[PDB]
């Protein structure tokens, strides 16, 4: 969504689903040619780390850093932690007609 | 919705290091060997026609070079999730449940 | 009793274990571990002491 | 020869999942090569490329497909397009049609004097063999730009895949139906190669396992009609094509193992030039992978007669690779390179 | 719609492709000079 000051508001999920498809296309480019096996296994475990980070990032000892110098929040953190998609919008949420 | 044409198969993170490694509970193999095979550290024997080794036997970089130049034409081994999905395809449930 | 427990004898047996405790996943060397020791404990530009 | 140290390393590792330490522990097996040590590797690359080009030059219809493509690009009376730039450009041991006529007139003359002498006294006559060798030595003088050269290599690959697919279909149907041993099969497949006299010899031999043969013969001598059609369109024997394909496989495998030895000894130059280009544009493992791709593209077009070192030539290619990788996405949006 | 029970299971890949209405090749999202994707 564009903001009032012309700034853009994108998600980190966009970055995850962008990098996964980028390295999937790079794996396709490496497998369509005669590549060394070290390069192939490197691309394979990079794809493995990226897919398992897109599933749940940051429950092991090391996570993805370097977005905005904060540790990364994944799609499972909307459900698991204190942010709580359940607790915020499923068993109680914002309703109209009120005042205090 | 949409899908991604994903070539090299990747395991699910909520099954491997999550309690209590259901792969090791269904295949009767310790989770340390699962973490070593699925992180490209060593090979694993899927199914061998010879009487040298059996199923769920890991092989390092030296042991595979020691066992490769002697025998052949009946030994099948992969590195990564391909060996695990082939082992889950080639296994049976009824005979294992009868043995248990 | 600590000397009874610890089996290390010389500096070469100690620096290998210290450098493996620093960063695992590397073959042990002498020069890199010695330079890391000098820059983490005997350095002034990279180690200030107030 | 270096797994004994790696086992003692991995005994200390408490299952590290970080690919950086993993990458720089698998790449540390091969040590640094010497300066004049890669000259023999380049000479093995030369021998492999020359063996592949001799396997192409022994194929007789490559000149026929080249003249067919030349007639198709010469047909519509006025062309100066980019397809003409993909042709020969001959090297010594700006293309005008006058030199093309002057260098293709004797090529057409050798083609029409070689084609008419095929049926003279034999298929593999010694004078005809000398004429084929002379035509091949003429054809080896003009060597293509590798775009159309790799196009003709891919066309020969498709023809080889068709021939080996028909042969594999015949072999798998025979093994599936009659279960014929290889001792009675390979000898006849090498010897006869033309007709069904080996089939009649297999009938004349009693062999009670071969009694399950009459209900499959309507496909057995139908699949050989395709081989007869291939021999009618080509006019070559099976053993010579297999020998050419084996020499082409050796000439590709020598260059392939040379590229393996090159990359396993020059991953560390890539990481040394890649760890200084990590200015927080994107995560650096993609930069390592793109540097490896740039190393491959620099090895694929490396010269020997220059006399300079490979690092200065490969630095420009790997910086071009890192530049196009850092300018490919660079954001959540798409911005072109000139911007 | 009416619902009575909830049952979850492991989703089949061809089933996921059956309720997948398309495939995305490159992860580029929108253009810079116009907002058309």
């Amino acid at each position: 969504v564009p903001l009032d000051g012309g700034r853009f508001a994108t998600s980190d999920l966009n970055d995850l689903y962008r990098r996964v498809i980028n390295r999937n296309n790079r794996l396709k480019r490496l497998l369509d040619l005669a590549a060394p096996d070290i390069i192939v296994r490197n691309e394979k475990r990079m794809l493995q780390e990226a897919v398992d980070a897109l599933l749940d990032n940051g429950r092991r000892g090391r996570a993805i850093t370097g977005s905005n110098k904060r540790p990364l929040k994944s799609l499972a953190d909307m459900i698991k932690g204190k942010q709580g998609r359940f607790r915020q919008n499923l068993l109680g949420k914002r309703v109209d007609y009120s005042g205090r | 919705m949409g899908h991604i044409e994903l070539a090299s198969p990747t395991a699910h993170i909520w099954f491997l290091k999550s309690l209590p490694s259901r792969i090791g509970l269904l295949l009767d193999m310790p989770l340390r060997d699962i973490e070593r095979v699925l992180y490209f550290e060593s090979y694993v024997v899927i199914e061998g026609g010879m009487t040298n080794l059996e199923r769920q036997q890991i092989l390092t970089e030296e042991q595979y070079l020691d066992a490769l130049e002697e025998f052949g034409d009946e030994f099948d081994a992969k590195m990564g999730a391909e060996a695990i999905q082939a082992l889950l395809k080639s296994m049976d449930l009824e005979q294992e449940c009868e043995q248990l | 009793e600590t000397l009874r427990v610890d089996p290390t004898n010389d500096r070469l047996s100690a620096l290998v274990e210290i450098y493996r405790m620093m960063r695992p996943g590397e073959p042990p060397t002498r020069e890199a571990a010695e330079s890391l020791f000098e820059n983490l404990f005997f350095s002034e530009d990279r180690y200030d002491l107030s | 020869a270096a797994a004994q140290v790696l086992s003692s390393v991995e005994s200390e590792i408490g299952r590290t999942t970080d690919p950086v330490r993993m990458y720089m522990r698998e790449m540390g097996t091969v040590e640094l090569l010497t300066r004049e040590g890669e000259i023999d590797i380049a000479k093995r690359i030369e021998d492999g490329i020359n063996q592949v080009q001799c396997s192409v030059a022994e194929y007789p219809e490559a000149i026929t497909y080249l003249l067919e493509q030349y007639d198709r690009v010469e047909a519509e009376e006025a062309r100066l397009s980019d397809l003409i730039t993909g042709f020969v450009d001959p090297n010594a041991e700006s293309i005008d049609p006058e030199l093309a006529r002057e260098k293709f007139a004797e090529l057409r003359a050798q083609y029409v004097v070689t084609r008419d002498t095929i049926k003279a006294k034999g298929r593999s006559h010694a004078t005809a063999q000398e004429e084929i060798l002379k035509l091949s030595e003429v054809f080896k003088q003009f060597r293509l730009v590798p775009k159309q050269f790799d196009y003709l290599v891919n066309s020969m690959r498709v023809m080889m895949d068709r021939v080996r697919t028909q042969e594999r279909l015949i072999m798998k149907l025979c093994v599936e139906q009659c279960k014929m041993p290889k001792k009675n099969f390979i000898t006849l497949f090498t010897g006869n190669e033309t007709s069904d006299t080996w089939f009649n010899a297999a009938i004349a031999m009693n062999k009670p396992w071969s009694e399950k043969l009459h209900d499959v013969s309507e496909e057995v001598h139908r699949a050989l009609q395709k081989l007869q059609q291939i021999e009618e369109e080509t006019g070559l024997t099976i053993e010579q094509v297999k020998d050419i394909n084996r020499r082409m496989s050796i000439g590709e495998a020598k260059a392939r193992r040379a590229k393996k030895e090159m990359v396993e000894a020059n991953l560390r130059l890539v990481i040394s030039i890649a760890k200084k280009y990590t200015n927080r544009g994107l995560q650096f493992l993609d930069l390592i992978q793109e540097g490896n791709i740039g190393l491959m593209k620099a090895v694929d077009k490396f010269e020997y007669r220059r006399g300079y070192k490979f690092s200065t030539y490969a630095t420009w290619w790997i910086r071009q690779a890192i530049t196009r990788s850092i300018a490919d996405q660079a954001r959540t949006i798409r911005i072109p390179v000139h911007m | 719609e009416e619902f009575d029970a909830i049952k979850i299971a492991l989703a089949s890949p061809d089933m996921i492709r059956s309720w997948s209405f398309g495939e995305v090749k490159k992860p580029e999202t929108i253009n810079y000079r116009t907002f058309k994707p």
